[PDB]
């Protein structure tokens, strides 16, 4: 699948990934969802990206967050979109480093 | 009162092992010779002990 | 312990110019220390340093911190040290922690290099293992062993009860009625006498006769499980008895001996025959009211006074 | 873990593997009638259990 | 054997056994087995009905068959 | 295998082997390890030494020593090298006769 989701317990973990992670030099589209305070990170890859970069990212998120416990359909239903197409840039611009 | 040889035997053996653990072989040989001498002295003490190792039941032992 | 991998982690982070310290860095450090058990075990699976370096480079300042998954891996490795390896943690514990947490860049490298997880765990266990690969089950369950506690050193010391311990020692050395009874008011130290006897046995103070005899406190809490079934408690009493018989090195401490004097007809032949050696603790009033009345119990037990 | 067992009187030698040496910390409760009858009459329970009277 | 405690009744039984072993008894008791039975052992583990009677009956039948 | 590991409970057994053993006139390299007071003896034969001679020497070792209770990897990690490349010779030259 080209749609992954990971689970950030707190916005501190999101800030940690935005600052201290150097993701693979790849192009992708990022959306941030929130339900009951839990942050869900959804990134969508175009038709030219390999699943190896996807597992590497899912591990860096896994190095900063947890695997998703909610399906994509459930998040598209009940989760409020918080950020789209720019996650790291906007948290870096607003939030400072830990 | 023979207990006052086992403790020094234990101390000498522990010092023996600690000394050989540090690649100090001359001190190790000296400590081993001392340990053998102390073990022989302890065996001699046990020898005098078994040489001392008769008691009879008297009328007074029963009166008590 | 081997902290040089943790020391590597920053150095390899600078060398690759990454902004974090991940599980792949830890794997690179395990490679950096060839002496390690983890390095040898992973080398046995043809997983060597240059291949790991190439895989990490294919896969993946100053504010470098261990990623939450790296911290989780370290915590798991400490928890894996609960494999009776005390505080000290080694490289193979870290490798086992990485194996258990099959998530992260290290897990991705293992999958990419086709390394089996269960086989690696078995290899580590065999490397840590031994290459070259009587008892009273019921008594050890319903009774409290005092000699093992004394050997462990957890038993509290006994002070000033030298005369009582010597009296118990000389009573136990008799041929016919070698069963002492400790008579005293509650809370004076009657159980402390048995504990001190166990300490003397451990500290090699008892004579040659009691050199290697265990002191097992037959707690009489619920040895009488059911008072209505015929023989339900008699059966387990007989079982405890023949287990004590088959291993003739068990001294038995029975607190509140007067509660058992239902079991007189079973304990009487064994005590009169010499298969069981017993230490009892009772009160003077209870002793006079129960044990002195029966001349059969007097022909087995010898009173020892424990004073406040 | 601190183990709580209500109706303690319904429960020694069932649980000496952690009560003889105090591995289980019993924090149970019972009435005075069910305490004097079977808890006060046991030697092992007197060594470990301490009566905490609960007031009206 | 009737007597005060500690007079030697069990000693009398043991002496009879020793006489059997040393063979100083009449011909009728030359090769008899003196077997000491404790009733607490017989009653041990006898919760269900009829088990004690069954055990005692088997013991008696064995005594009758052996005859010694 | 090309590695033979035996365990010596005490130093007296090591001296006993050093003086009273007559190994086959073979070429080998020997090291003496130590963990928790227990002594371990390792011998490495050349590639040209046959396996049968290895087993023969191992069974000659067992007269004075016990089969090893720790693997070679554990010994190389944790055990301290006490002597190197000459164990019988150095034990003989340092410690005297029993
Ligand atoms: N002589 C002694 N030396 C050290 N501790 C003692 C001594 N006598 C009693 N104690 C302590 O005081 C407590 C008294 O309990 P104890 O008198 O043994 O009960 P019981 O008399 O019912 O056997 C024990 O837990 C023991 O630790
Ligand atoms: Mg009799």
């Amino acid at each position: 699948t080209r749609t992954i989701i990971v689970k950030f317990n707190d916005l501190e973990d999101v800030i940690n990934y935005a600052y201290h992670s150097n993701p693979i030099t790849t192009e992708f589209e990022d959306l941030l969802y929130m339900v009951d305070g839990t942050y869900y990170y959804a990134v969508y890859f175009d038709s030219h990206v390999d699943q190896e970069v996807i597992n590497d990212s899912y591990s860096q998120l896994l190095e900063f967050a947890y695997p998703t416990d909610r399906t994509e359909v459930y998040l598209n239903d009940y989760a409020k979109i918080i950020m789209s197409h720019n996650v790291t840039a906007q948290v870096r611009r607003y939030f400072p480093e830990t | 009162n023979l207990k006052e040889i086992e403790q020094e035997i234990e101390k000498v053996k522990n010092e023996k092992d600690a000394a050989v653990h540090a690649q100090e072989f001359e001190n190790a040989a000296n400590l081993r010779d001392k340990q053998t001498k102390l073990e022989k002295q302890y065996e001699e003490a046990k020898n005098e002990w078994k040489n001392a190792q008769s008691t009879s039941l008297s009328e007074e032992d029963i009166a008590e | 312990r081997a902290q040089r991998v943790l020391a590597h982690a920053q150095e390899e982070a600078i060398r690759l110019n990454h902004s974090n310290i991940g599980t792949e860095h830890l794997l690179l450090g395990l490679m950096k220390e060839p002496e390690g058990i983890a390095a040898k075990v992973l080398e046995s699976f043809n997983i060597t340093e240059d291949k790991v370096i190439e895989e990490v480079e294919k896969l993946i300042v100053g504010t470098l911190h261990y990623t939450p998954r790296a911290k989780k891996v370290i915590e798991l490795s400490m928890d894996e040290a609960r494999k009776l390896h005390h505080n000290f943690v080694g490289t193979e514990h870290i490798l086992l922690g990485l194996i258990r947490e099959n998530e992260g860049v290290a897990a991705r490298v293992f999958a990419n290099l086709d390394l089996n997880i269960t086989k690696a765990r078995a290899q580590v266990v065999k490397a840590l293992g031994n290459p070259e690969m009587n008892n009273t089950p019921t008594l050890d369950s319903l009774a409290r062993d005092l000699t093992v506690i004394a050997k462990d050193g957890t038993l509290d010391p006994v002070i000033g009860r030298d005369k009582e311990i010597t009296r118990v020692i000389e009573v136990l050395s008799r041929r016919t009625k070698n069963n002492p009874v400790l008579i005293g008011e509650p809370g004076v130290g009657k159980t402390a006498i048995a504990e001190g006897l166990a300490q003397a046995i451990v500290n090699n103070e008892v004579p040659e006769t009691l050199k290697d005899k265990r002191v097992m406190s037959l707690d009489m809490g619920t040895v009488v499980a059911g008072t209505k079934y015929r023989g339900e408690f008699e059966e387990r009493l007989k079982k405890v008895m023949e287990e004590i018989q088959q291993a003739g090195n068990v001294i038995l401490f029975i607190d509140e001996l007067h509660t058992l004097v239902d079991a007189s007809n079973i304990l009487k032949p064994a005590l009169a025959r010499g298969e069981l050696q017993c230490i009892g603790a009772t009160t003077l009033d209870e002793y006079r009211k129960n044990i002195e009345k029966d001349a059969a119990l007097e022909r087995r037990f010898q009173p020892v006074q424990v004073d406040e």
